[PDB]
């Protein structure tokens, strides 16, 4: 009976379990379809609100992503797209039962999130993840109305910073608050009212503060929360005194669920060791923020046995991760990025050797981004034999085009050995100098990778056709700064099908190409992105700025700006 | 019952002619179809979720073969809603 299979689909909450479902026979996909429960659009101009919302009437969690990758490298002019409010336009009439609403590099403005406020009476979460368009004062709108409110997530966020009095909407009624990160914002909010705040919301898990709560004022915050799982502290600066020490000390040492520490802005070494306590069950440590040296890290690090995560500016150097690797035998995640990227010689010791070192002492290590400004060929072998389980590894050689250092040899054979040895590769990015070849064996090996990303890299359109001809699981494939052109994406234009997208800028694809490719395929939107005025203004032949190409069902878009063109 | 605390576990219950003899046995000791019709939450999720189990991971096709299901869409139905999903809702 109907009643006994949607109780079974309860069970089954994996979006492509939910689709496989749907397809087994009709009735199957009409019981789904009413007691799907979340959406997951990876690319929001795939589908229309309308279509989402009479397929899947009854759902109450949406999640929304609009520009791709590159737009975080500023590829993306400003205006390009991803507007939310025709989706909560839609939604507002339509899903009166909504709680969360995830969404990221989407443009979101103070009237999306007023229309939210008043919409959807039972609303509980909203991310905001690498937005831009709102400013404080829809955030007071969604704090003085959401009185069910329990996740306010802004990470990575360009907010408008017009005044932290946003906060002190929140009324002395409202008390559901789970997860509050604002490390985005300028502008500083009240701190009474923010105590307050936080005293009152006794299911307070993740609490992510801003730079201007300083450190002085952490401890007063952290005795009101002592079951906080997650905190990011403010700034992390004093006066060095024994009493705001030992305050900050007693106050962590009272949070016994902490197990993820981020903040850190302005850290000063003598007030890094209060958070010692939490040391031995710390499972993430981000340490992005902070420009503290080596042995400092070292110290911390030495007594952060659980750690599974590690975010740290490359001011670890080789010396601490030789340390991280023989102390943190549970680590799945390293990334290290650098403390001055726009020089050219090296600033602290970090070479090679400190992933090297890593890849040989932890044996989970399967996610890693590495900054550095040399590489060989030898290491990136040592690295893939040692860790065949990698899953996603993401190289930055700062100098565009770096040889392998000691052979002068382009990178082509140590990234080979990467995707010959890690078979579950799912991600990679590339860097230093590249040829072809090292095209020709992604697309012989990298059977399993769904998101390539490629700079300054490769001869000739030989290269792009391997990864579109040989990468079986391909997703996402973005491309700058290399020369490929017409020949790779016509003759494999039916694999663009396949994927969530294809972007490439500063590339030599032509206008001529672009205008063909979307005479081929009317189901791709295949969108020039130029601010040097019409295409048509110059010959056929010439490169264009950006190409940016998506499969939808949808069709052509209707709020291109001036510099978007649709074939 | 015709095919105290164990009798209430069941809603319908708290002279049954929709439960087999040999099912109802089962019952008591502790099937979808009677955990359903006997109206006993627990019952109905164990065997709910096993059934689950049967689906999870599974294609569609794979799906109506465990089961006993023929596949009502015309081939333009099942290519328009797989692209939909794929494209759309992955
Ligand atoms: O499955 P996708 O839609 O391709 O999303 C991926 C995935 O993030 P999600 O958690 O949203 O699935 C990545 O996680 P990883 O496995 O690489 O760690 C994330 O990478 P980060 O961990 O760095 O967040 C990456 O985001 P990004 O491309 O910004 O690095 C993002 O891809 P999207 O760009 O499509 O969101």
């Amino acid at each position: 009976p109907e009643e006994v299979l949607e109780h079974v689909f309860s069970f089954i909450q994996l979006d492509k379990d939910r689709n496989s479902v749907s397809l087994v026979c009709k009735s199957w996909y009409e019981i789904e379809r009413w007691c799907r429960r979340k959406v997951f659009i990876g690319n929001c101009y795939a589908v229309s609100p309308a279509t989402v919302i009479r397929r899947f009437p009854k759902v109450r969690s949406v999640e929304l992503k609009g520009k791709p990758h590159f737009a975080d490298f500023n590829l993306v002019p400003d205006g390009w797209g991803g507007y939310v409010y025709p989706w909560i336009e839609a939604m507002s009439s339509s899903y009166t039962w909504l709680e969360e609403i995830r969404l990221k590099r989407m443009v979101v403005t103070d009237d999306c999130l007023e229309l939210i406020a008043k919409s959807f009476k039972n609303f509980k979460v909203l991310v905001l993840s690498s937005c831009e368009g709102f400013s404080t004062d829809g955030l007071a709108a969604i704090a003085a109305t959401c009185r069910n409110l329990k996740e306010l997530d802004l990470r990575e966020s360009d907010v408008d910073d017009v005044s932290g009095h946003w906060l002190s909407h929140f009324p002395d009624t409202y008390t559901s608050l789970v997860s509050l990160n604002i490390s985005c914002l300028a502008s500083e909010v009240s701190f009474s009212a923010l105590e307050r705040l936080v005293t009152r919301c006794p299911n307070l898990k993740s609490l992510k503060l801003n730079r201007a709560v300083p450190l002085e004022k952490l401890a007063t915050l952290l005795q009101r929360a002592p079951q906080l799982e997650e905190l990011g502290t403010g700034g992390y600066t004093a006066e060095v005194r024994p009493d705001v020490y030992s305050g900050l000390s007693v106050a962590l040492s009272g949070c016994k669920e902490l197990r993820c520490l981020s903040g850190f802005w302005d850290a000063v070494p003598a007030y890094l060791p209060a958070v010692y306590s939490v040391c031995s069950r710390l499972t993430t440590l981000n340490l992005s923020y902070a420009t503290v040296q080596s042995y400092d890290l070292v110290k911390l690090l030495c007594q952060c046995p659980k750690l599974q995560r590690l975010w740290v500016l490359d001011y670890i150097e080789d010396a601490g991760l030789e340390v991280l690797a023989s102390t943190c035998k549970d680590l799945r995640e390293l990334r290290v990025f650098p403390s001055e990227p726009f020089v050219m010689e090296p600033n602290v010791a970090l070479t090679e050797q400190g992933l090297v070192s890593v890849s040989m002492g932890c044996p989970k290590l399967e996610s890693v981004l590495y900054f550095c400004r040399q590489m060989t060929n030898a290491a990136l072998i040592t690295i893939a034999r040692n860790r065949p389980n990698m899953t996603r590894f993401r190289l930055c050689i700062i100098e565009p085009k770096a040889p392998d250092y000691l052979t002068l040899e382009p990178l082509d054979i140590g990234f080979g050995a990467i995707v010959e040895h890690c078979k579950d590769l799912r991600r990679l990015s590339l860097s230093g100098l590249l040829t072809d070849k090292v095209f020709e064996y992604i697309g012989t090996y990298a059977k399993k990778m769904e998101m390539l990303s490629v700079a300054f890299a490769g001869d000739s359109d030989l290269g792009m056709h391997h990864v579109l001809s040989g990468c079986d699981s391909l997703r996402k494939l973005e491309i700058r700064d290399c020369p490929f052109g017409d020949k790779a994406l016509l003759a494999n234009a039916s694999k663009l099908e396949t994927m969530r997208s294809l972007w490439m800028s500063s590339c030599s694809v032509s206008f001529g190409a672009c205008k063909l490719l979307g005479q081929k395929m009317p189901k791709l939107n295949v969108e020039v992105i130029d601010e040097r005025g019409a295409p048509d203004s110059r010959p056929e032949s010439c490169p264009v700025e950006r190409v940016f190409i998506y499969r939808t069902v949808a069709g052509p878009r209707f709020d291109m700006p001036g510099f978007v063109w649709n074939m | 019952l015709k095919s105290e605390a164990v009798a209430l576990e069941s809603q319908t219950i708290a002279p049954l002619p929709n439960v087999t003899s040999k099912i109802l046995a089962k019952v008591i000791e502790y099937l979808i179809l009677a955990a359903n019709y006997l109206n006993i939450k627990n019952l109905l999720d164990l065997t709910c979720q096993t059934v689950a189990d049967m689906i999870k991971g599974k294609t569609p096709e794979e799906i109506r073969t465990t089961f006993n299901i023929k596949n009502d869409f015309t081939p333009e139905e099942e290519e328009e809603v797989r692209r939909e999903n794929q494209w759309a809702f992955e």
